[PDB]
């Protein structure tokens, strides 16, 4: 979601939205709004190494970047290896692919799990919110497999909760009977529902049929239990 | 005739008089419609 954020000599003072009609509309969520109290604290601002003790230190750049060097020289190949966060940008994922390439590494992992059996990550619309979300507001009924939306994309339950609102949009839940501030159809907690709506047994089947424009939505937390292939 | 006042029946009503006298005509009244859903937060 775009934001605005409000500095005063050089210190973030606090976060507003902005608006986008396509993607928050006018909203951001508490944890957009009021999280940036951290980034005052807990803060890394110096390059560090280990001493003699095993204790961290701080060094200046020269140091550091030259220890890191002595390692990527003495070591090559599979024995290098990166693992991505949750809050990296574009250029550094970048910079880190191709450094290790410089290395012959292709050992680029993330902590989140996405199951890479088949297509993987070679079709990009294997991996994406293909409806966007501004089409949830022409959607008629969706289907949510395994997702909190409400607390993993608040923006978008927000989306969902307005059309629920606005178009009569119809919404049926496989996973635990959270709340999502919206009466939803709770087909059942065991995945192998999936299946049966998959063979045509489930009723849902046949409403997924009648619709004109369905939607199926599955979140990664539900890709992440070793399943996700499946 | 116009002497006599015709109107001491409710010198002798209770508490629960219209709610009793709702419970006795809930019987005449003919179904109600139906607006399609239970409430309008369904």
């Amino acid at each position: 979601s775009n934001i605005v954020v409000s500095t005063r000599t050089g210190e973030v003072m606090r976060i507003l939205p902005r608006m986008h009609e396509d993607i928050n509309e006018e909203w951001i969520s508490d944890k957009t709004r009021f999280a940036y109290d951290g980034l005052k604290r807990q803060r890394l601002t110096q390059p560090m190494i280990r001493n003699e003790k095993g204790l961290l230190t701080y060094t200046t750049w020269e140091d550091a970047l030259s220890r890191v060097a002595g390692m990527l020289q003495s070591f090559q190949g599979n024995d290098v290896a990166a693992i991505a966060g949750g809050l990296v940008d574009a250029e550094a994922l970048v910079a880190l692919k191709d450094l290790l390439n410089r290395v012959d590494s292709d050992s680029l992992c993330t902590e989140e799990v996405f199951p890479t059996a088949g297509a993987g990550t070679d079709l990009r619309s294997n991996y994406l919110l293909n409806t966007t979300i501004a089409g949830v507001e022409e959607a008629d009924v969706i289907l949510l497999v395994g997702t909190n939306p409400r607390f993993e994309a608040p923006l978008f339950n927000a989306r969902i909760r307005k059309s629920w609102l606005h178009n009569d949009l119809k919404v049926a839940l496989i996973g635990s009977p959270v709340d999502l501030t919206y009466r939803y159809d709770h087909l059942g907690d065991s995945p192998k529902i999936l299946q049966d709506i998959a063979s045509g047994n489930h009723p849902f089947s046949q409403i997924l049929k009648e619709a004109k424009k369905p939607m199926v939505v599955l979140g990664s937390s539900a890709l992440q239990r070793s399943d996700g292939t499946a | 005739d116009n002497s006599t006042y015709r109107n001491l029946q409710h010198h002798e009503y209770s508490t629960y008089t219209f709610l009793d006298l709702n419970v006795e005509l809930s019987k005449f009244r003919m179904p109600q419609p139906s607006s399609g859903r239970q409430s309008p937060r369904h």
